[PDB]
C-alpha cells in the first residue's frame, strides 16, 4: 500500500508502515510518504505529536529505527532540500509563526536528524535549512534555545559542530577576499545566525547566576555643550537606552556574563577558518551602518577569536579618535581655538603618578571628551614627538609605580604572582581612578600592560560581584581553608569555634575584628548556616572589603571604555588577554613578519647572523630584546607575528650599539663585521636600557 | 521663571507669557549670548526647539551655534545607522509617529522627508538615542 | 565569372566587373568580391591605388557608380562589420602601421562611403569602425587629419555629423547615470576620439596663424619651501614641461588658438545629448587619475558645452581649494601655526582698490600659494562670516571702481559699450595686476563679473597678439577708416597724404605723434606698403600701445589660473562667457529650479502671487531683483536655472521688506497679506539696495 | 663652497671633501637648522639626496622636515597620475631607467618597487614634472 491518504505521521504509525514495507521488500512507499510529509511544513507541524507539541523522545526512536539503511537516508536529504525554501519565505513574508506557535515543530524534527552532522548535507541541504532558521522570529528562537538548553554537553556539541563545519566548508569551498566578502555570503551568515542559537542554548543551559550583579557603572555626563543641545531639543529628561546588546539576550533574559560554567567551553564556538578570511575594517562598517545584504560578524562575537575581536575594537577606538580630530579642526576653524587633537599628558619621570593624577583628574571634570583623543605623552625636559614610543614608555612606568609595594594600593601574592586590591588603602580613591583610567587608556590606545590580576577583578569590571568560586584565584590559601569547612562531615560548631566574626590583619600588623553579621561574635557557626557564612565571607573580601577602592577603579575604567563595544565583544576572561598580552615568545613568528629597511633584506648576511643569535637567546634575553625593540616584554594578542618588526640598516660597522625606534618596532642595526661582534653589541644594547 | 514646569518651553508660549509676539520678541543665543536675528527667531519656532533657561532667564539658539553644536554632537556622539524599514520594525511604529530631526539643523522631519528617506534607501542615524535624518534644506547640493 | 583570383580592386577594374555583371542580371559575384576585398585589411591596402597611395577622386567615382542600388549597399554594411574587429586588434597588438604607412589607406576607403551618414550603420558598422580608428597611432592620425584638412566645409560637415549621430544614438539607445557611466562606454568613447580627428582637421584646415604669439606668460615661482625641496632632489635646474596639452596638438603643430576662422563653427562639435548625461565629478577624476577602462571627456573639451566645461573647471579649482585646506591643517598640526584656510581680504568700502592692491600685492610676493585658497572678503567695521555674499559684493564693487572713468585705467567706448586699455595710463601697473588677479580670482571662486571687454583682450590673455581682424571689435571707427584704405582702387599716395606717422590724442587733449617705422614722416604710404602700414598700425594700438598695461594685467591673471585647465578647456571666445555671465534673464528657468523653505511650497498662495509679480516685471526690475537676491544682475553660465534660488518664509505679514541671503541665493519672504502688498514691499526692497 | 660646480652635491663627496666619514659628519637640516641625527645622515645618503648650500654652507634635510615638505608638495603641486605601462609608452623607456622617488620619503624607487607598482596596477603620480611612487617602507600599513 502506498499510504496516499495520510499527511501526519506518528511514532507508531511509521512503525507499522516500516514493518509492512519490510518483508515485502519494497521500501518505495515509505520513501514516497517521507518525501511527501517531510517536504511539507504543514504536514510536519502535525507529525509526531504528543513547551512543544512534538514528543522529543518519540522522534529520536523513529530516526534511529529508520536511518540504518542507505536508501531512505537519501529521501531525508532531498526532503530537506525541498522543505527549506518553502519554509524560509513562509516565515519571511507570511509571518506564519505569529498565527500559531506550533510551527516551530518542524525545526525540532529536522534538527533531530543525525545525518545533519554528515558531510553530505553541507552542499545543499544544511545551507538551505540554516537560511530558514535565521528567519525565525525572536520569540520563536527563544523557545528553541530554551528547548535546546536542556540537552547534555555531548548533544550541544553535535549541534555546534553541525553549523561549524557548514561554516568551515563554505569558507573552504568559496574564495573570499576584499572583492568578494564573507559578509554578503548568505549561507555562512545563516549558519552563523544558527550557531548563535546554540551559543545561547549553551549559555542559558549552564551555570547561570543573574543575581550577583555589581552596581550599574556611573555613566559619565556628556560635555556641557551637549547637555545644552539636548535641552534645546527637549530630550534632557529621557536618556539613551545604553550600549548595543543582542536582541536574543533580552528575550532569553540571560547574559553571557551571568554564565559561569557553560556546558561547552566558549572557545569551541570560534570558527578559525572564518577568522583568517574576515576583513574587520568593513565588518565594523556593517556593524555601525546597516547595509541591505551585508552582515556584521561583530554582532556574533562568540565566533571571532581574540585577534579578530581585538581588530574590531581597534577600529572602533580609531574611528572615535578620528572624530576627535575633526572636532578640534572645527573648533579651530569656527571658534578660532588652538588645534589640540591629542590627549596631552605632560608628566615628570620622578613624579609620574602625581603628575598623571592631577592632569587626568582635571580632564575628567572640565573636558571628559578629551579622554577620547589619541594619547600624547611627553616627559618634562626631554622634548620630542610622541608617535607611540613615549606612550608605551609611560604605560610601562605607571604600572610599576602603581603596583609597587610602598604605595599601598595593591598587595602582591607570591604564590599566585597576582596583585589584589589592598583593603588597608585609604585616601587613595584618586589613584585608583588613575589606574582604572590607565587600563582604559591602554585599551583605547592599543598598548598592552604588565598587569597581574585575578580573574575576579575582570569579572567585577564588567559588573559581576566576586563569589566563592572566585576566591580560589584571588586567595587560594583562604579558599582552601573555607571549602575544607564546607565538606566537614563532623559538627562544625563543636570542632572549630569559628563564628560569624573574622579577624583581618592590617599592613602594620594590628588585627581588627570584622563582623559579617550584625552580632557575629554571639552567633556561632553551625552546619545549618555553614553555607551562608562562606557566602558572606567570600562576599566581604572580594566585594565589600574593597568596595570603595574598586568603585573608583571601575569608574575610571568606565569613563574611557563606556562607548566602546568592549562590553559587547569581550567576556571577562578575554579582557585579560586584551589588556595584557601573550606571555609566549614565539620568535619564529617574529621572523616571518619582520621587514627590512636601509638596504637590508631577508637574505642579508648580517640578517641571517642576527636571527641565528636571537633564536639562541634565552627566555630572559628574549624578553630584554622585546622590551628594548618594541617597548614591552609581552607579545601582543595573537603572537609576535602581529608585532610587525622592522630591522633597518644604521650605517657601517662600528662600536655603536644597535638602537631602536620603539614607536614603530624598528630596530636600527649597524652592519657589524661578524656574528660575534653583532651579539656583543646587541647584548650590550638590550641589557643596558 | 523659578517654577520649572510653569515657565514656557516653546516660543509661542514664551511670547504669550511676555505679552509679545514672535514678530518682535528679543532673544539671545544660549551659547554665544548674542541677540537672535529675526530670521533666527522664525527658524527657532519653525524648528520646534525648546526655550533654555539659564539663571532664570529664557534663552534660544542662533543658527550658527545650533549648526556647530549639532555637527559636534553628530561627530562625537554618533551611535549607529538604520534603514527606515528597520526603524519601523524596531519601534513597531510608522516613521510619521517617530520624532526624527535633521542631523544638521535639528528641524523635525516632515512625513514627506521620511518618505524620501525610505524611497532612496537613506539611513537614519542615532546620536545618543536621538534619531536624526536629513531635511530637504540640508539635502540640496 | 566569380573573379575568384583577384584581391586588389582598381578604379577601372570595378567598372569592368560591374559592366559584365550588369546585363547578365546577376550581381552576386560583385557582392562576393566586394565582401572579400573590403573585409580584408591587406586587400584594401592594395585596392584603388595610384601623402597617400590611394587616388582620392577614383574611389569617389567608384562609390557613386556602385551604391545606387539596394543589394550591394548591404555588402558594404556587412564588410565593415567584419573588417573592423580584424583591423582594431591588428593596430592594437601587431603594430602594423609602423611597418608600412600605406596601411592608413583602408581608413580613407571606408570613410569615403556615403552611407556611413545613413542610420543603418549606427547599430553595428560605424561603432566598430570608430573603435579601430581610435587605435590609430599618433603619426597615422596626423596624416589622416592633414588629408582631411583639405576638404571643403560641406565635406567636413558630413564627417562631423557622422560621428555626432553615432554619439547621439548611443546616448539615446543606452541608459547612462551615476551607476552606468558614459566614460566606460567604448562606442561613445571611440566616436569621441574619431570626432577629435575631424575637429583638428577643422582647425588646421581653416585660417591658421601660428606666428602672432604674445610673450610666454611669466610662470610664478613656487614657494621657497618648494624650491628648497627641488634642490634636495637635484631637480632645481630642470623645470616642468608645462600644462597638459593634447598629443595631437603637438603632432600637427597647430593649436586651436592659432585657428581664427575654422571651416565649421566650433560650436557645431558640441554633442548636446552627451552633455546632459555626463557627470563631471567623475569625469574630472578620470582626467587627473588614469583608469583602465574609464575615459575623460575633458581630454576632448570641444564636445562639451559651456555649462559642462564650467563644471569641470569648478571641480579643478574646488579640488585645489581643498588641498589648501589640508595644507593649513598640517601647518597648524606640525608647525603649530594658526589655521588660515582662506585668502583673507580685509578692505575698506571707500578704499577698496587701494586696500585690495596692498593686500594682494603683498600676498603675490610672500605666499603666492595663498591665492589658491578660498577667497574670504571682509569689510572694515562690518563683521560677519563670508559664505560668498561678501565676496560677490566685493567683486561687484571692484569692477565699478576699476572701470570708472576717473581712475584712467580704461577708456569707455559708447558705440561698442566696451572698455579698452587706456594707453595714457602711467604708474598704474600695480592696479592692472590687481584687475588681472580679480578676474582670475572671480574664475577661481566661481563669481561672474560685469566686465565689458573686446574679444581681443581675451585673445591676448591666452597669448595671441591682436591683429587687424581684432581692430573691428575694439575700435570699429578706426577699423572702418583702415579697411577703406585697404580697398582704395586709386593711388593712396596721391589722394591721402597719410604716412607711417600717426597722431594719438591724449586724455588731456594734446596730440603726440607716434612713428610706426624708424622714420615714418619721411616714408609716405604707397600701394606697395599699404598692407604693411595697416599691419603695423593695428599691431601698435592692440599690442604695442598698451604692452606694459597688458603685461601686468596678463601677469596677474596668470598667477591665479596657471595651474587650472582653463587654457586647455576654453577658447578665448568661451572665456568671456566664463568670466562674465549670460545677459539673458530667463525667469521661467528660474521658476523651475527654485526651492522653498520655512513652510513655503510650490503651491503656496503667496508663492504663486510672487511668480505672477516677477514674471510681469520689466527688464530693469528683473535685473534689480537678480542683483538683490543673488548679488549679480547677470545670469550664470547656462541660465537662471543654474541659479538654484531658494524662497524661504520669513515670519508673518508685516511692513518689513523682504530680505535676501546673497551667499546662497536665498530670498527671505514674509507671508504678506495680498499680491498688491507683496509687490509694493518687493519693489521697495529691490529698488533700495 | 663659492664655486657652484666644485662644491659637492652628494653626501659621500661632501664627506671626502671635508676629510670626514659619513659615520662622523655633522650636518644641519636646511629647513629647521637643527643638527641631523646619525640615522638621519644615513637616511640622507640612502635616499640619494643633494646637499643644499645656503650662504655658502652645506646643508642636509632631517627626516621630519623632509616628510612634511614632501607631503606639502604632494598636496599642492600634484599634477596627474599614470599607470606604469602608460609611463613607459610616454617615455619609450623602461621604468628602471626612470628616476621615480617615493612620494613620502623621496627615496628613489628600486626596480623591484617599480615592478610591484606594475603588478598591482598602482599609479605613479606627477608633482611638478617629478614622477613619484610608493616605496616599501611607506607602503606598509
Ligand atoms: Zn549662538
Ligand atoms: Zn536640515
Ligand atoms: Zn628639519
Ligand atoms: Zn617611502
Amino acid at each position: 500500500i502506498d499510504f496516499k491518504d495520510v499527511t501526519y505521521l506518528t511514532e507508531e504509525k511509521v512503525y507499522e508502515i516500516l514493518e509492512l514495507c519490510r518483508e515485502r521488500e519494497d521500501y518505495s512507499p515509505l520513501i514516497r510518504v517521507i518525501g511527501r510529509v517531510f517536504s511539507s511544513a504543514e504536514a510536519l507541524v502535525q507529525s509526531f505529536r504528543k513547551d512543544v507539541s512534538v514528543d522529543i523522545d518519540a522522534i529520536r526512536r523513529v530516526y534511529t529505527r529508520l536511518l540504518s539503511n542507505e536508501k531512505i537516508e537519501t529521501a531525508f536529504l532531498n526532503a530537506l532540500v525541498y522543505l527549506s525554501p518553502n519554509v524560509e519565505c513562509d516565515l519571511t513574508y507570511h509571518n506564519v509563526y505569529s498565527r500559531d506557535p506550533n510551527y516551530l515543530n518542524l525545526f525540532i524534527i529536522v534538527m533531530e536528524n543525525r545525518n545533519l552532522h554528515s558531510p553530505e548535507y553541507l552542499e545543499m541541504a544544511l545551507p538551505l535549512f540554516c537560511k530558514a532558521m535565521s528567519k525565525l522570529p525572536l520569540a520563536a528562537q527563544g523557545k528553541l534555545i530554551r528547548l535546546w538548553s536542556k540537552y547534555n554537553a555531548d548533544q550541544i556539541r553535535r549541534m555546534m559542530e553541525t553549523f561549524q563545519q557548514l561554516i568551515t566548508y563554505k569558507v573552504i569551498s568559496n574564495e573570499f577576499n576584499s572583492r568578494n566578502l564573507v559578509n554578503d555570503d548568505d549561507a555562512i551568515v545563516a549558519a552563523s545566525k544558527c550557531l548563535k542559537m546554540v551559543y545561547y542554548a549553551n549559555v542559558v543551559g549552564g551555570e547561570v547566576d543573574t543575581n550577583h550583579n555589581e552596581e550599574d557603572d556611573e555613566e559619565p555626563i556628556p560635555e556641557s555643550s551637549e547637555l545644552t543641545l539636548q535641552e534645546l531639543l527637549g530630550e534632557e529628561r529621557r536618556n539613551k537606552k545604553g550600549p548595543r546588546v543582542d536582541p536574543l539576550e533580552t528575550e532569553l533574559g540571560v547574559k553571557t556574563l551571568d554564565c559561569r560554567k557553560p556546558l561547552i567551553p566558549f572557545e569551541e564556538f570560534i570558527n578559525e577558518p572564518l577568522n583568517e578570511v574576515l576583513e574587520m575594517d568593513k565588518d565594523y562598517t556593517f556593524f555601525k551602518v546597516e547595509t541591505e545584504n551585508k552582515f556584521s560578524f561583530m554582532t556574533c562575537p562568540f565566533i571571532l577569536n581574540a585577534v579578530t575581536k581585538n581588530l574590531g575594537l581597534y577600529y572602533d577606538n580609531r574611528i572615535r579618535m578620528y572624530s576627535e580630530r575633526r572636532i578640534t579642526v572645527l573648533y579651530s576653524l569656527v571658534q578660532g581655538q588652538q588645534l589640540n587633537p591629542y590627549l596631552r599628558l605632560k608628566v615628570r619621570r620622578d613624579h609620574i603618578i602625581d603628575d598623571a593624577l592631577v592632569r587626568l583628574e582635571m580632564i575628567a571634570m572640565e573636558n571628559p571628551a578629551d579622554l577620547k583623543k589619541q594619547l600624547y605623552v611627553e616627559f618634562e625636559g626631554e622634548q620630542g614627538v610622541d608617535e607611540g614610543g613615549v606612550s608605551k614608555e609611560f604605560f610601562q612606568l605607571v604600572v610599576e609605580e602603581i603596583f609597587n609595594p610602598d604605595i599601598g594600593m595593591f598587595t602582591y601574592d607570591e604564590s599566585t604572582k597576582l596583585f589584589w586590591f589592598n583593603p588597608s588603602s585609604f585616601e587613595t580613591e584618586g589613584q585608583f581612578t588613575l589606574i582604572g583610567i590607565v587600563l582604559g587608556l591602554a585599551i583605547y590606545n592599543n598598548c598592552i600592560l604588565d598587569v597581574h590580576f585575578p580573574m575576579v577583578v575582570y569579572r567585577k569590571l564588567m559588573g559581576k560581584k566576586g563569589t566563592f568560586r572566585d576566591l580560589g584565584d584571588s586567595h587560594p590559601v583562604l579558599y582552601q581553608s573555607l571549602k575544607d569547612l564546607l565538606e566537614y562531615e563532623g559538627n562544625v560548631e563543636d570542632d572549630m569555634m569559628i563564628t560569624f566574626q573574622i579577624s583581618q590583619t592590617d599592613l602594620f600588623g594590628n588585627p581588627m575584628m570584622y563582623d559579617l553579621k550584625e552580632n557575629g561574635d554571639k552567633i556561632p557557626i553551625t552546619n545549618e548556616n555553614r553555607k551562608e557564612f562562606v557566602n558572606l565571607y567570600s562576599d566581604y573580601i572580594l566585594n565589600k572589603s574593597v568596595e570603595k577602592q574598586f568603585k573608583a577603579f571601575r569608574r575610571g575604567f568606565h569613563m574611557v571604555t563606556n562607548e566602546s563595544p568592549l562590553k559587547y565583544l569581550f567576556r571577562p576572561e578575554e579582557i585579560e588577554l586584551l589588556i595584557c598580552g601573550s606571555r609566549n615568545l614565539d620568535f619564529q613568528a617574529l621572523e616571518e613578519t619582520t621587514e627590512y629597511d636601509g638596504g637590508y633584506t631577508r637574505d642579508s648576511v648580517l640578517i641571517r647572523e642576527f636571527w641565528e643569535i636571537v633564536h639562541s637567546f634565552t627566555d630572559e634575553q628574549k624578553r630584554l630584546f622585546l622590551q628594548f625593540t618594541t617597548g614591552t616584554d609581552r607579545a601582543p594578542v595573537g603572537g609576535l607575528g602581529k608585532l610587525k618588526m622592522i630591522i633597518a640598516k644604521n650605517g657601517p660597522d662600528t662600536e655603536r650599539l644597535p638602537t631602536s625606534h620603539t614607536a614603530f618596532n624598528v630596530l636600527l642595526l649597524p652592519e657589524y663585521s661578524s656574528k660575534e661582534k653583532l651579539k656583543e653589541r646587541l647584548l650590550k644594547a638590550i641589557t643596558y636600557a | 521663571f523659578q517654577d520649572p514646569q510653569e515657565r514656557p518651553r516653546k516660543l509661542p508660549q514664551l511670547c504669550t507669557e511676555l505679552q509679545t509676539t514672535i514678530h518682535d520678541i528679543i532673544l539671545e543665543c544660549v551659547y554665544c549670548k548674542q541677540q537672535l536675528l529675526r530670521r533666527e527667531v522664525y527658524d527657532f519656532a519653525f524648528r520646534d526647539l525648546c526655550i533654555v533657561y539659564r539663571d532664570g532667564n529664557p534663552y534660544a539658539v542662533c543658527d550658527k551655534c545650533l549648526k556647530f553644536y549639532s555637527k559636534i554632537s553628530e561627530y562625537r556622539h554618533y551611535s549607529y545607522s538604520l534603514y527606515g524599514t528597520t526603524l519601523e520594525q524596531q519601534y513597531n511604529k510608522p516613521l510619521s509617529d517617530l520624532l526624527i530631526r535633521c542631523i544638521n539643523c535639528q528641524k523635525p522631519l516632515s512625513p514627506e522627508e521620511k518618505q524620501r528617506h525610505l524611497d532612496k534607501k537613506q539611513r537614519f542615524h542615532n546620536i545618543r538615542g536621538r534619531w536624526t535624518g536629513r531635511c530637504m534644506s540640508c539635502s540640496r547640493s
